[PDB]
Protein backbone atom coordinates (compact mmCIF):
# COMPACT_ATOMS: atom_id res chain seq x y z
CA UNK A 1 0.00 0.00 0.00
CA UNK A 2 1.02 3.29 -0.70
CA UNK A 3 -0.91 5.00 1.89
CA UNK A 4 1.11 3.20 4.83
CA UNK A 5 3.92 4.14 3.53
CA UNK A 6 2.64 8.21 2.57
CA UNK A 7 2.64 7.20 6.72
CA UNK B 1 20.59 36.05 -5.08
CA UNK B 2 20.95 33.58 -7.12
CA UNK B 3 22.69 31.27 -4.60
CA UNK B 4 20.11 28.10 -4.89
CA UNK B 5 17.92 27.72 -1.89
CA UNK B 6 16.59 23.83 -1.74
CA UNK B 7 20.08 23.20 -4.03
CA UNK B 8 21.63 21.67 -0.51
CA UNK B 9 18.59 19.89 0.34
CA UNK B 10 18.09 18.54 -3.14
CA UNK B 11 22.10 16.91 -2.31
CA UNK B 12 21.04 15.28 0.97
CA UNK B 13 17.73 14.09 0.12
CA UNK B 14 18.76 12.45 -3.65
CA UNK B 15 18.30 8.62 -3.03
CA UNK B 16 20.63 5.91 -3.71
CA UNK B 17 21.10 2.89 -5.86
CA UNK B 18 18.13 0.59 -5.76
CA UNK B 19 19.02 -3.39 -6.96
CA UNK B 20 16.51 -4.97 -9.17
CA UNK B 21 17.72 -8.22 -7.79
CA UNK B 22 17.51 -9.67 -11.61
CA UNK B 23 19.23 -12.72 -12.30
CA UNK B 24 21.34 -12.26 -14.48
CA UNK B 25 22.21 -16.55 -15.03
CA UNK B 26 19.34 -16.40 -16.68
CA UNK B 27 17.71 -15.80 -20.44
CA UNK B 28 16.91 -12.48 -21.80
CA UNK B 29 13.30 -13.70 -22.36
CA UNK B 30 10.24 -10.66 -22.50
CA UNK B 31 8.58 -12.88 -18.67
CA UNK B 32 12.05 -12.56 -16.62
CA UNK B 33 13.41 -8.93 -18.49
CA UNK B 34 9.81 -7.54 -17.58
CA UNK B 35 9.16 -9.40 -13.98
CA UNK B 36 12.75 -7.82 -13.25
CA UNK B 37 11.61 -4.13 -14.38
CA UNK B 38 8.32 -4.48 -12.41
CA UNK B 39 9.88 -5.46 -9.36
CA UNK B 40 12.70 -2.60 -9.93
CA UNK B 41 9.76 -0.06 -10.09
CA UNK B 42 8.24 -1.05 -6.46
CA UNK B 43 11.45 -0.42 -4.82
CA UNK B 44 12.37 2.65 -6.41
CA UNK B 45 8.72 4.12 -5.68
CA UNK B 46 9.64 3.40 -2.27
CA UNK B 47 12.52 5.28 -2.81
CA UNK B 48 10.00 8.10 -4.60
CA UNK B 49 7.44 8.58 -1.96
CA UNK B 50 10.26 9.07 0.68
CA UNK B 51 11.92 11.69 -1.21
CA UNK B 52 8.80 13.23 -2.28
CA UNK B 53 8.18 13.57 1.69
CA UNK B 54 11.28 15.15 2.40
CA UNK B 55 11.14 17.82 -0.45
CA UNK B 56 10.86 21.71 0.51
CA UNK B 57 6.96 22.62 0.34
CA UNK B 58 5.59 18.84 -0.76
CA UNK B 59 4.27 18.02 2.47
CA UNK B 60 2.14 21.42 2.58
CA UNK B 61 -0.23 20.00 -0.19
CA UNK B 62 -3.57 18.20 0.59
CA UNK B 63 -2.41 14.48 1.73
CA UNK B 64 -4.99 13.59 -1.46
CA UNK B 65 -2.79 15.91 -3.80
CA UNK B 66 0.51 14.47 -2.29
CA UNK B 67 -1.22 11.21 -3.39
CA UNK B 68 -2.46 12.21 -6.34
CA UNK B 69 0.75 13.40 -7.81
CA UNK B 70 2.57 10.49 -6.69
CA UNK B 71 0.72 8.55 -8.49
CA UNK B 72 0.48 10.38 -11.81
CA UNK B 73 4.15 11.65 -11.73
CA UNK B 74 6.06 8.18 -10.80
CA UNK B 75 6.74 7.21 -14.69
CA UNK B 76 8.36 10.25 -15.98
CA UNK B 77 10.77 10.76 -12.53
CA UNK B 78 11.98 7.15 -12.85
CA UNK B 79 12.37 7.78 -16.71
CA UNK B 80 14.43 11.04 -16.52
CA UNK B 81 16.58 9.47 -13.37
CA UNK B 82 17.21 6.55 -14.87
CA UNK B 83 18.60 8.69 -17.86
CA UNK B 84 21.14 10.39 -15.91
CA UNK B 85 22.02 6.95 -14.55
CA UNK B 86 22.74 5.75 -17.65
CA UNK B 87 24.70 9.03 -18.79
CA UNK B 88 27.00 8.73 -15.61
CA UNK B 89 28.08 5.20 -15.57
CA UNK B 90 27.72 3.99 -18.93
CA UNK B 91 27.71 7.18 -21.47
CA UNK B 92 24.49 6.31 -22.64
CA UNK B 93 25.32 3.22 -24.36
CA UNK B 94 22.79 0.92 -22.39
CA UNK B 95 20.28 1.91 -20.59
CA UNK B 96 20.77 1.25 -17.44
CA UNK B 97 17.61 0.55 -15.09
CA UNK B 98 20.04 -0.63 -12.10
CA UNK B 99 23.56 -1.76 -11.56
CA UNK B 100 22.38 -5.64 -12.12
CA UNK B 101 19.41 -5.04 -14.85
CA UNK B 102 21.49 -3.04 -17.49
CA UNK B 103 19.92 -3.22 -21.03
CA UNK B 104 21.83 -3.55 -24.08
CA UNK B 105 20.46 -4.03 -27.72
CA UNK B 106 19.63 -7.77 -27.51
CA UNK B 107 17.74 -6.72 -24.38
CA UNK B 108 15.72 -3.70 -25.32
CA UNK B 109 14.59 -6.74 -27.95
CA UNK B 110 13.52 -9.09 -25.85
CA UNK B 111 11.52 -6.74 -23.79
CA UNK B 112 9.08 -5.88 -26.70
CA UNK B 113 10.17 -2.40 -25.92
CA UNK B 114 12.47 -1.11 -28.53
CA UNK B 115 11.06 1.96 -29.92
CA UNK B 116 9.70 3.25 -26.10
CA UNK B 117 14.07 2.23 -25.30
CA UNK B 118 15.37 3.84 -27.97
CA UNK B 119 13.72 6.84 -27.09
CA UNK B 120 15.18 6.69 -23.36
CA UNK B 121 18.50 6.30 -24.95
CA UNK B 122 18.41 9.23 -26.67
CA UNK B 123 16.73 11.20 -24.17
CA UNK B 124 20.17 9.49 -21.99
CA UNK B 125 22.12 11.42 -24.66
CA UNK B 126 20.99 14.37 -24.60
CA UNK B 127 22.75 15.13 -20.78
CA UNK B 128 25.93 14.72 -22.83
CA UNK B 129 24.74 16.70 -25.82
CA UNK B 130 23.41 19.87 -23.49
CA UNK B 131 25.71 19.26 -20.77
CA UNK B 132 24.10 18.78 -17.99
CA UNK B 133 25.35 19.80 -15.06
CA UNK B 134 24.63 17.79 -11.65
CA UNK B 135 22.99 20.33 -10.39
CA UNK B 136 20.79 21.35 -13.11
CA UNK B 137 19.86 17.60 -13.06
CA UNK B 138 18.58 17.76 -9.33
CA UNK B 139 16.38 20.77 -9.87
CA UNK B 140 15.22 19.52 -13.26
CA UNK B 141 13.98 16.21 -11.28
CA UNK B 142 12.05 17.91 -8.91
CA UNK B 143 10.08 19.60 -11.38
CA UNK B 144 8.93 16.50 -12.80
CA UNK B 145 6.97 15.88 -9.63
CA UNK B 146 4.99 18.94 -11.12
CA UNK B 147 4.25 18.53 -14.08
CA UNK B 148 1.27 16.21 -14.74
CA UNK B 149 -2.23 16.70 -12.88
CA UNK B 150 -5.96 16.24 -12.95
CA UNK B 151 -7.34 18.74 -15.97
CA UNK B 152 -9.91 19.54 -13.60
CA UNK B 153 -7.12 20.53 -10.66
CA UNK B 154 -5.95 19.20 -7.63
CA UNK B 155 -7.82 19.61 -4.11
CA UNK B 156 -5.49 22.73 -3.25
CA UNK B 157 -4.56 23.77 -7.08
CA UNK B 158 -3.34 27.34 -6.01
CA UNK B 159 -0.67 25.86 -3.88
CA UNK B 160 0.28 23.42 -6.19
CA UNK B 161 1.19 25.82 -8.63
CA UNK B 162 2.77 27.95 -6.64
CA UNK B 163 5.30 25.51 -5.31
CA UNK B 164 5.73 24.45 -9.24
CA UNK B 165 6.90 27.96 -9.46
CA UNK B 166 9.42 27.84 -6.85
CA UNK B 167 10.89 24.73 -8.34
CA UNK B 168 10.90 26.87 -11.75
CA UNK B 169 13.02 29.89 -10.02
CA UNK B 170 15.55 27.42 -8.33
CA UNK B 171 16.10 25.92 -11.30
CA UNK B 172 16.84 29.26 -12.31
CA UNK B 173 18.99 30.18 -9.33
CA UNK B 174 20.99 27.37 -10.63
CA UNK B 175 21.00 28.73 -14.27
CA UNK B 176 22.20 31.84 -13.24
CA UNK B 177 25.13 31.08 -10.66
CA UNK B 178 27.69 30.70 -13.48
CA UNK B 179 26.57 33.19 -16.03
CA UNK B 180 26.76 36.58 -16.69
CA UNK B 181 25.21 37.71 -19.92
CA UNK B 182 21.38 38.72 -19.34
CA UNK B 183 19.71 37.14 -21.79
CA UNK B 184 21.85 33.20 -21.49
CA UNK B 185 19.55 32.21 -18.79
CA UNK B 186 16.16 32.20 -20.53
CA UNK B 187 18.06 30.44 -23.45
CA UNK B 188 19.49 27.39 -21.31
CA UNK B 189 15.86 27.76 -19.59
CA UNK B 190 14.21 27.35 -22.83
CA UNK B 191 16.75 23.96 -23.74
CA UNK B 192 16.50 22.43 -20.54
CA UNK B 193 12.21 22.62 -20.23
CA UNK B 194 12.24 21.58 -23.83
CA UNK B 195 14.08 18.14 -22.47
CA UNK B 196 11.48 17.67 -19.26
CA UNK B 197 8.68 18.14 -22.04
CA UNK B 198 10.29 15.41 -24.07
CA UNK B 199 9.81 13.30 -21.02
CA UNK B 200 6.47 13.79 -21.54
CA UNK B 201 5.62 11.52 -24.68
CA UNK B 202 7.74 8.88 -23.17
CA UNK B 203 5.75 8.60 -20.18
CA UNK B 204 2.75 8.35 -22.18
CA UNK B 205 4.20 5.11 -24.18
CA UNK B 206 5.33 3.59 -21.27
CA UNK B 207 1.61 3.93 -19.59
CA UNK B 208 0.15 2.52 -22.33
CA UNK B 209 2.72 -0.17 -22.72
CA UNK B 210 2.66 -1.24 -18.75
CA UNK B 211 -1.36 -0.98 -19.01
CA UNK B 212 -1.67 -3.09 -21.70
CA UNK B 213 0.92 -5.57 -20.26
CA UNK B 214 -0.52 -5.74 -16.74
CA UNK B 215 -4.28 -7.08 -17.98
CA UNK B 216 -2.66 -9.49 -20.05
CA UNK B 217 0.13 -10.41 -17.35
CA UNK B 218 -1.28 -14.10 -16.26
CA UNK B 219 -1.27 -14.88 -19.97
CA UNK B 220 2.55 -13.76 -20.44
CA UNK B 221 4.23 -14.93 -17.20
CA UNK B 222 5.17 -11.28 -16.56
CA UNK B 223 4.77 -10.78 -12.22
CA UNK B 224 3.21 -7.59 -11.40
CA UNK B 225 4.08 -6.54 -7.79
CA UNK B 226 1.21 -4.92 -5.29
CA UNK B 227 1.88 -1.65 -4.68
CA UNK B 228 2.57 -1.41 -8.95
CA UNK B 229 -0.75 -3.40 -10.10
CA UNK B 230 -2.66 -0.83 -7.97
CA UNK B 231 -1.45 2.18 -9.09
CA UNK B 232 -1.28 1.20 -12.52
CA UNK B 233 -5.04 -0.59 -12.76
CA UNK B 234 -6.29 2.30 -11.28
CA UNK B 235 -4.51 5.55 -12.09
CA UNK B 236 -3.49 5.10 -15.41
CA UNK B 237 -6.30 4.35 -17.14
CA UNK B 238 -7.11 7.97 -16.04
CA UNK B 239 -3.92 9.27 -17.74
CA UNK B 240 -4.86 7.50 -20.80
CA UNK B 241 -9.15 8.60 -20.92
CA UNK B 242 -7.36 12.49 -20.69
CA UNK B 243 -9.00 12.99 -16.97
CA UNK B 244 -4.96 13.46 -16.09
CA UNK B 245 -2.13 15.21 -18.58
CA UNK B 246 1.35 16.78 -18.33
CA UNK B 247 1.80 20.77 -18.03
CA UNK B 248 3.95 21.18 -20.94
CA UNK B 249 7.02 24.14 -20.96
CA UNK B 250 6.09 24.67 -24.57
CA UNK B 251 3.17 24.11 -26.76
CA UNK B 252 3.58 20.67 -28.60
CA UNK C 1 39.03 27.15 -31.42
CA UNK C 2 38.16 26.17 -27.38
CA UNK C 3 35.66 23.22 -28.58
CA UNK C 4 37.47 20.11 -27.40
CA UNK C 5 39.99 17.63 -29.51
CA UNK C 6 39.79 14.86 -27.73
CA UNK C 7 36.08 15.12 -25.83
CA UNK C 8 34.32 13.34 -27.82
CA UNK C 9 37.26 9.98 -27.95
CA UNK C 10 37.26 10.44 -24.27
CA UNK C 11 33.79 10.49 -23.70
CA UNK C 12 33.50 6.94 -26.26
CA UNK C 13 36.49 4.95 -24.52
CA UNK C 14 35.37 5.85 -21.09
CA UNK C 15 35.44 2.35 -19.19
CA UNK C 16 31.40 0.56 -18.02
CA UNK C 17 30.78 -0.16 -14.73
CA UNK C 18 33.41 -3.07 -13.11
CA UNK C 19 32.04 -5.19 -10.04
CA UNK C 20 33.80 -6.40 -7.43
CA UNK C 21 32.12 -9.63 -7.04
CA UNK C 22 31.83 -9.12 -3.36
CA UNK C 23 29.44 -11.57 -1.39
CA UNK C 24 27.74 -8.85 0.79
CA UNK C 25 26.36 -12.10 3.01
CA UNK C 26 29.57 -12.58 4.32
CA UNK C 27 30.92 -10.23 7.88
CA UNK C 28 32.48 -7.33 7.48
CA UNK C 29 36.30 -8.30 8.15
CA UNK C 30 39.37 -7.37 7.28
CA UNK C 31 40.14 -10.09 5.03
CA UNK C 32 37.03 -10.05 3.18
CA UNK C 33 36.71 -6.20 2.29
CA UNK C 34 40.77 -6.38 0.75
CA UNK C 35 40.38 -9.11 -0.97
CA UNK C 36 37.58 -7.39 -2.44
CA UNK C 37 39.19 -4.46 -2.64
CA UNK C 38 42.29 -6.19 -4.52
CA UNK C 39 40.00 -8.30 -6.38
CA UNK C 40 38.46 -4.76 -7.86
CA UNK C 41 41.56 -3.99 -8.33
CA UNK C 42 42.84 -6.26 -10.87
CA UNK C 43 39.76 -6.44 -12.96
CA UNK C 44 40.04 -2.09 -13.26
CA UNK C 45 43.32 -2.38 -14.40
CA UNK C 46 41.91 -4.50 -17.17
CA UNK C 47 39.79 -1.96 -18.16
CA UNK C 48 42.73 1.00 -17.41
CA UNK C 49 45.13 -0.82 -20.14
CA UNK C 50 42.26 -0.63 -22.59
CA UNK C 51 41.69 2.82 -21.70
CA UNK C 52 45.30 3.84 -22.09
CA UNK C 53 46.07 2.24 -25.04
CA UNK C 54 42.46 4.14 -26.55
CA UNK C 55 43.97 7.31 -25.58
CA UNK C 56 45.33 9.72 -28.04
CA UNK C 57 48.42 9.87 -28.32
CA UNK C 58 49.85 7.25 -26.05
CA UNK C 59 50.50 4.73 -28.27
CA UNK C 60 53.13 6.95 -29.86
CA UNK C 61 55.28 6.66 -26.16
CA UNK C 62 58.16 3.61 -26.43
CA UNK C 63 56.04 0.56 -25.50
CA UNK C 64 58.07 0.39 -22.20
CA UNK C 65 56.86 4.00 -21.20
CA UNK C 66 53.96 2.94 -21.60
CA UNK C 67 54.34 -0.26 -18.93
CA UNK C 68 55.96 2.22 -16.51
CA UNK C 69 53.46 5.28 -16.87
CA UNK C 70 50.45 2.87 -16.22
CA UNK C 71 52.04 0.85 -13.60
CA UNK C 72 53.07 4.17 -11.58
CA UNK C 73 49.55 5.84 -12.23
CA UNK C 74 47.46 3.04 -11.79
CA UNK C 75 46.36 4.01 -8.19
CA UNK C 76 45.62 7.95 -8.09
CA UNK C 77 43.81 7.05 -11.55
CA UNK C 78 41.26 4.83 -9.85
CA UNK C 79 41.17 6.33 -6.44
CA UNK C 80 39.96 10.21 -8.51
CA UNK C 81 37.36 7.63 -10.61
CA UNK C 82 35.64 6.15 -7.25
CA UNK C 83 35.92 9.68 -6.08
CA UNK C 84 33.46 10.59 -9.00
CA UNK C 85 31.13 7.48 -8.92
CA UNK C 86 30.77 8.15 -5.30
CA UNK C 87 29.64 11.42 -6.10
CA UNK C 88 27.33 10.58 -9.10
CA UNK C 89 25.62 7.60 -7.35
CA UNK C 90 25.60 8.55 -3.16
CA UNK C 91 26.13 11.68 -3.37
CA UNK C 92 29.34 11.38 -1.54
CA UNK C 93 27.73 10.01 1.63
CA UNK C 94 29.86 6.43 1.01
CA UNK C 95 33.00 4.95 -0.94
CA UNK C 96 31.21 3.94 -3.83
CA UNK C 97 34.10 0.99 -5.26
CA UNK C 98 31.75 -1.14 -7.23
CA UNK C 99 27.96 -1.70 -6.55
CA UNK C 100 28.34 -4.80 -5.02
CA UNK C 101 31.16 -3.08 -2.95
CA UNK C 102 30.29 0.58 -1.18
CA UNK C 103 31.66 1.12 1.84
CA UNK C 104 29.76 2.78 5.04
CA UNK C 105 31.65 4.16 8.10
CA UNK C 106 31.88 0.67 9.36
CA UNK C 107 33.67 -1.12 6.70
CA UNK C 108 35.65 2.06 6.77
CA UNK C 109 36.76 1.17 9.92
CA UNK C 110 37.31 -2.49 9.58
CA UNK C 111 39.15 -2.47 6.46
CA UNK C 112 42.09 -0.23 8.70
CA UNK C 113 42.17 2.87 6.29
CA UNK C 114 39.60 4.98 7.83
CA UNK C 115 41.96 7.98 7.73
CA UNK C 116 42.57 7.20 4.47
CA UNK C 117 38.82 6.47 3.13
CA UNK C 118 37.90 10.18 4.87
CA UNK C 119 40.22 11.56 2.38
CA UNK C 120 38.94 9.57 -0.47
CA UNK C 121 35.20 10.88 0.74
CA UNK C 122 36.96 14.56 0.75
CA UNK C 123 38.12 13.84 -2.43
CA UNK C 124 34.55 13.21 -3.63
CA UNK C 125 32.92 15.81 -1.98
CA UNK C 126 35.12 18.20 -4.00
CA UNK C 127 33.15 17.03 -6.76
CA UNK C 128 29.88 18.59 -5.48
CA UNK C 129 31.88 21.57 -3.42
CA UNK C 130 34.09 22.92 -7.10
CA UNK C 131 30.71 21.92 -9.13
CA UNK C 132 33.23 20.04 -11.48
CA UNK C 133 31.37 18.99 -14.22
CA UNK C 134 31.29 15.48 -16.25
CA UNK C 135 33.48 16.54 -19.78
CA UNK C 136 35.78 18.51 -16.97
CA UNK C 137 35.93 14.93 -14.86
CA UNK C 138 36.93 12.96 -18.06
CA UNK C 139 39.97 15.57 -18.95
CA UNK C 140 41.15 15.69 -15.30
CA UNK C 141 41.22 11.94 -15.37
CA UNK C 142 43.43 11.73 -18.19
CA UNK C 143 45.08 14.40 -16.89
CA UNK C 144 46.21 11.82 -14.20
CA UNK C 145 47.97 9.30 -16.47
CA UNK C 146 50.71 11.69 -16.55
CA UNK C 147 51.21 12.90 -13.54
CA UNK C 148 54.06 10.18 -11.93
CA UNK C 149 57.74 9.46 -13.46
CA UNK C 150 61.02 8.31 -12.35
CA UNK C 151 63.24 11.19 -11.63
CA UNK C 152 65.61 10.20 -13.41
CA UNK C 153 62.83 10.12 -16.81
CA UNK C 154 61.25 7.60 -19.13
CA UNK C 155 62.90 6.57 -22.11
CA UNK C 156 61.33 8.96 -24.47
CA UNK C 157 60.96 12.16 -21.95
CA UNK C 158 60.23 14.69 -24.10
CA UNK C 159 57.56 12.64 -25.86
CA UNK C 160 56.01 12.30 -22.64
CA UNK C 161 55.96 15.88 -22.05
CA UNK C 162 54.37 17.02 -25.25
CA UNK C 163 51.37 14.17 -24.49
CA UNK C 164 51.15 15.95 -20.93
CA UNK C 165 51.03 19.58 -22.56
CA UNK C 166 48.24 18.30 -24.97
CA UNK C 167 45.85 17.21 -22.27
CA UNK C 168 46.24 20.40 -20.46
CA UNK C 169 45.52 22.38 -22.89
CA UNK C 170 42.17 20.13 -23.30
CA UNK C 171 41.37 20.59 -19.95
CA UNK C 172 41.94 24.36 -21.21
CA UNK C 173 39.50 23.96 -23.78
CA UNK C 174 36.88 22.63 -21.57
CA UNK C 175 37.08 25.10 -19.36
CA UNK C 176 36.91 28.62 -21.73
CA UNK C 177 33.83 26.85 -23.39
CA UNK C 178 31.29 28.36 -21.02
CA UNK C 179 33.38 30.88 -19.66
CA UNK C 180 33.18 34.80 -21.68
CA UNK C 181 35.86 36.86 -18.61
CA UNK C 182 39.24 35.96 -20.05
CA UNK C 183 40.69 35.49 -16.38
CA UNK C 184 38.37 33.32 -15.39
CA UNK C 185 39.96 30.37 -16.77
CA UNK C 186 42.85 30.11 -15.21
CA UNK C 187 40.96 30.62 -12.12
CA UNK C 188 39.23 27.69 -12.32
CA UNK C 189 42.15 25.71 -13.78
CA UNK C 190 44.06 26.89 -10.72
CA UNK C 191 41.16 25.26 -8.48
CA UNK C 192 40.78 21.98 -10.94
CA UNK C 193 44.82 21.53 -10.72
CA UNK C 194 44.83 21.73 -6.75
CA UNK C 195 42.52 19.23 -6.97
CA UNK C 196 44.53 16.85 -9.09
CA UNK C 197 47.37 17.84 -6.72
CA UNK C 198 45.49 16.42 -4.04
CA UNK C 199 45.10 12.96 -5.46
CA UNK C 200 48.61 12.41 -5.36
CA UNK C 201 49.27 12.29 -1.22
CA UNK C 202 46.15 9.86 -0.84
CA UNK C 203 47.69 7.36 -3.83
CA UNK C 204 50.97 7.72 -1.92
CA UNK C 205 49.63 6.79 1.88
CA UNK C 206 47.15 3.72 0.05
CA UNK C 207 50.94 2.83 -1.97
CA UNK C 208 52.35 2.84 1.75
CA UNK C 209 49.25 0.57 2.87
CA UNK C 210 49.24 -2.19 -0.05
CA UNK C 211 52.81 -2.52 -0.30
CA UNK C 212 52.70 -3.15 4.02
CA UNK C 213 49.69 -5.31 3.09
CA UNK C 214 50.84 -7.25 1.02
CA UNK C 215 54.08 -8.38 2.04
CA UNK C 216 51.84 -9.47 5.43
CA UNK C 217 49.10 -10.84 3.53
CA UNK C 218 49.14 -14.60 4.25
CA UNK C 219 50.13 -13.73 8.09
CA UNK C 220 46.32 -11.74 7.81
CA UNK C 221 44.13 -13.92 5.24
CA UNK C 222 44.15 -11.51 2.48
CA UNK C 223 44.27 -12.46 -1.20
CA UNK C 224 46.12 -10.12 -3.56
CA UNK C 225 45.70 -11.88 -7.61
CA UNK C 226 49.10 -12.19 -9.28
CA UNK C 227 48.76 -9.27 -11.55
CA UNK C 228 48.04 -6.63 -8.70
CA UNK C 229 50.85 -8.75 -6.35
CA UNK C 230 53.66 -8.39 -9.27
CA UNK C 231 52.92 -4.32 -9.83
CA UNK C 232 52.61 -3.85 -6.02
CA UNK C 233 55.87 -5.81 -5.32
CA UNK C 234 58.39 -4.51 -7.93
CA UNK C 235 56.83 -1.09 -8.35
CA UNK C 236 55.70 0.59 -5.43
CA UNK C 237 59.12 0.27 -3.65
CA UNK C 238 60.23 2.56 -6.53
CA UNK C 239 57.48 5.26 -5.71
CA UNK C 240 58.37 4.47 -1.70
CA UNK C 241 62.04 5.33 -2.30
CA UNK C 242 61.06 8.56 -4.15
CA UNK C 243 62.61 6.91 -7.35
CA UNK C 244 59.48 7.46 -9.29
CA UNK C 245 57.82 11.09 -8.09
CA UNK C 246 54.39 12.96 -8.97
CA UNK C 247 54.22 16.24 -10.75
CA UNK C 248 52.58 18.57 -9.12
CA UNK C 249 50.57 21.32 -10.66
CA UNK C 250 51.65 23.80 -7.40
CA UNK C 251 54.37 23.41 -4.51
CA UNK C 252 53.30 21.76 -1.58
CA UNK D 1 50.64 -10.44 -16.81
CA UNK D 2 50.61 -6.72 -17.42
CA UNK D 3 52.73 -7.37 -20.74
CA UNK D 4 50.13 -10.24 -22.44
CA UNK D 5 47.51 -7.26 -22.05
CA UNK D 6 49.26 -4.44 -23.29
CA UNK D 7 49.75 -7.13 -26.17
C1 LIG E 1 9.91 2.88 -14.27
C2 LIG E 1 10.79 1.67 -14.76
C3 LIG E 1 11.51 1.09 -13.53
C4 LIG E 1 12.58 2.08 -12.95
C5 LIG E 1 13.36 2.73 -14.07
O1 LIG E 1 14.60 2.90 -13.95
C6 LIG E 1 12.68 3.22 -15.31
C7 LIG E 1 11.77 2.15 -15.82
C8 LIG E 1 11.13 2.66 -17.14
C9 LIG E 1 10.17 1.62 -17.71
C10 LIG E 1 9.26 1.02 -16.61
C11 LIG E 1 9.95 0.50 -15.33
C12 LIG E 1 8.98 -0.09 -14.27
C13 LIG E 1 8.07 -1.22 -14.78
C14 LIG E 1 7.47 -0.80 -16.14
C15 LIG E 1 6.29 0.21 -15.86
C16 LIG E 1 6.97 -1.99 -16.96
O2 LIG E 1 5.67 -2.68 -16.56
C17 LIG E 1 7.02 -1.41 -18.42
C18 LIG E 1 8.05 -0.26 -18.52
C19 LIG E 1 8.57 -0.22 -17.09
C1 LIG F 1 42.45 1.02 -6.33
C2 LIG F 1 41.35 0.43 -5.36
C3 LIG F 1 40.45 -0.49 -6.21
C4 LIG F 1 39.60 0.30 -7.25
C5 LIG F 1 39.05 1.56 -6.63
O1 LIG F 1 37.87 1.93 -6.88
C6 LIG F 1 39.89 2.43 -5.74
C7 LIG F 1 40.57 1.56 -4.72
C8 LIG F 1 41.38 2.48 -3.78
C9 LIG F 1 42.11 1.66 -2.72
C10 LIG F 1 42.81 0.42 -3.35
C11 LIG F 1 41.94 -0.47 -4.26
C12 LIG F 1 42.69 -1.71 -4.85
C13 LIG F 1 43.36 -2.62 -3.81
C14 LIG F 1 44.11 -1.74 -2.79
C15 LIG F 1 45.47 -1.29 -3.44
C16 LIG F 1 44.38 -2.47 -1.46
O2 LIG F 1 45.47 -3.54 -1.40
C17 LIG F 1 44.54 -1.27 -0.47
C18 LIG F 1 43.81 -0.02 -0.99
C19 LIG F 1 43.23 -0.56 -2.29
CL1 LIG G 1 27.34 33.71 -20.26
CL1 LIG H 1 32.70 33.94 -16.88
ZN1 LIG I 1 20.66 35.67 -15.85
ZN1 LIG J 1 39.38 32.00 -21.30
Amino acid sequence: SLQFLLD
Amino acid sequence: ECQPIFLNVLEAIEPGVVCAGHDNNQPDSFAALLSSLNELGERQLVHVVKWAKALPGFRNLHVDDQMAVIQYSWMGLMVFAMGWRSFTNVNSRMLYFAPDLVFNEYRMHKSRMYSQCVRMRHLSQEFGWLQITPQEFLCMKALLLFSIIPVDGLKNQKFFDELRMNYIKELDRIIACKRKNPTSCSRRFYQLTKLLDSVQPIARELHQFTFDLLIKSHMVSVDFPEMMAEIISVQVPKILSGKVKPIYFHTQ
